[PDB]
């Protein structure tokens, strides 16, 4: 049995992510680390075998066979760390844990919070209302409304000028829809 | 390195399928592995070597066979609901075990094919409000109305694909999250420079390529048939 500890786990920007994950045969030998990207494949990051520390980059993994655990440690987490770290182990056939997503959030500098109304480039009828530039701990709710769709929120970089930003999209189909009614 | 085809396919319950994987790196050991949402990866069958393969954990409904060393093809007998999954082919050396996995196959199993709907695609051009506030442009990318859940949405500017300065939602929201063949929307956004905008001869497009029907399907219904196709859609920067 692989069981890793339950997620998605948000992490500020600069802080420790902290993973951990047990193992119930007490024989088993070998220990991974995973790094999966939403939609992607899963790639090994970390291998560990005796008790105690190893560190690559910003990784630390650890292992103590005495407690049964592995854990992963991310040091000065990015934004371009939210994944999903899948613990695996083997008896060399390896047994995988559920996984564990997690979210950097990134340090907002300049928060500038605000909705803003795009229109179509075709029809121009028809409209998005995009909320913007907002700061991490702000929480984008679902819509009070089965009409009304509220993306969670992305986060995007935009290494031109070393910036980043938070944004959520929403969209109605129900005209008098307001940008106003959209984010509440 | 290893390489799996098709990257997504939707089938009809009942019809059966094959997952090719293949891996040039003379790799002795290689498996199939399948991942569902909130379960992790979970062997399949696997082959420690040519004429050799093994049963995994959920082997249940699948067959495969390896006659050489590059080639582990995974066959499905027969497509149940259940099997809606992403499969990965994984390889090793075999003779350390660092794993090399595929890309992966994402696969959807529906009662009817006359559920499958490629996106309609629209992009938005970016407020003056935002540009007056904060000399930035946000564009907004839009594919609606799809299933199964097997897109991927891309963007070109001046014809090369970018990845700075984008984002797009990990997961689509249902369009009726209580209707269980839900069809579905995906929202990107690409954010440049106010100026960058502004020059009327910069161009901007959002591609989505669905993975839906062949060319061998039947197709009834008064819509076009849902094929594997391409839908885009662009804008040219305004002065405004």
């Amino acid at each position: 049995e692989v069981e890793q500890n339950s997620g998605p786990l948000s992490v500020p920007e600069g802080a420790i992510a902290s993973l951990n994950c047990t193992y119930s045969d007490r024989g088993s030998q070998s220990f991974f680390w995973y790094r999966q990207y939403s939609g992607k494949s899963p790639e090994l990051i970390m291998s560990i075998y005796s008790n105690g520390d190893k560190e690559d980059g910003r990784f630390t993994a650890q292992l103590n066979k005495a407690s049964q655990y592995v854990s992963l440690l991310i040091r000065d987490s990015q934004p371009s760390d939210s994944a999903t770290y899948l613990c695996a182990v083997t008896t060399g056939k390896l047994q995988f844990g559920a996984g564990t997503q997690v979210v950097v959030t990134p340090d907002i500098q300049n928060p500038d919070p605000a909705v803003y109304q795009l229109r179509d480039s075709k029809s121009s009828d028809k409209s998005v209302c995009l909320f913007t530039d907002f700061d991490s701990q702000t929480n984008v709710s679902q819509s009070k409304d089965s009409d009304v769709y509220i993306t969670d929120k992305c986060v995007l970089d935009m290494r031109s000028m070393d910036f980043k930003s938070n944004s959520a999209v929403a969209w109605s189909n129900k005209s008098d829809f307001a940008c106003a009614n959209a984010f509440n | 390195g290893v390489t799996q085809t098709p990257k997504f396919q939707v089938l009809k319950t009942g019809q059966s399928m094959t997952l090719q994987c293949a891996q040039d790196m003379n790799h002795e050991y290689m498996s199939w592995y399948r991942q569902d949402p909130g379960m992790g990866l979970r062997l399949i069958h696997y082959s420690v070597g040519a004429g050799i393969t093994d049963q995994g954990e959920v082997p249940n409904g699948y067959n495969v066979s390896r006659s050489t060393t590059e080639d582990f093809p995974l066959r499905l007998l027969s497509a149940a609901p259940s099997q809606t999954s992403v499969y990965f082919c994984a390889s090793r050396p075999g003779l350390q075990p660092e794993q090399y996995f595929g890309p992966g196959t994402r696969l959807t199993v529906t009662e009817d094919l006359k559920n499958v709907f490629p996106p309609e695609v629209a992009v938005f051009e970016p407020s003056e409000a935002e540009i007056s506030h904060t000399q930035k442009a946000t564009l907004v990318c839009l594919a609606t109305g799809f299933y199964p859940d097997h897109v991927e949405l891309s963007w070109w500017v001046n014809g090369k694909e970018v990845h700075s300065g984008v984002c797009t939602d990990p997961q689509p929201l249902k369009e009726q999250p209580a209707l269980n063949d839900s069809r579905y929307a995906l929202s990107s956004r690409l954010r440049v420079s106010a100026t960058f905008w502004q020059d009327p001869r910069n161009h901007f497009r959002c591609q989505v390529q669905f993975y839906g029907l062949s060319e061998n399907d039947e197709w009834t219904q008064d819509r076009a048939k849902p094929v594997t196709q391409i839908v885009s859609a662009e804008a040219w920067g305004r002065a405004d």
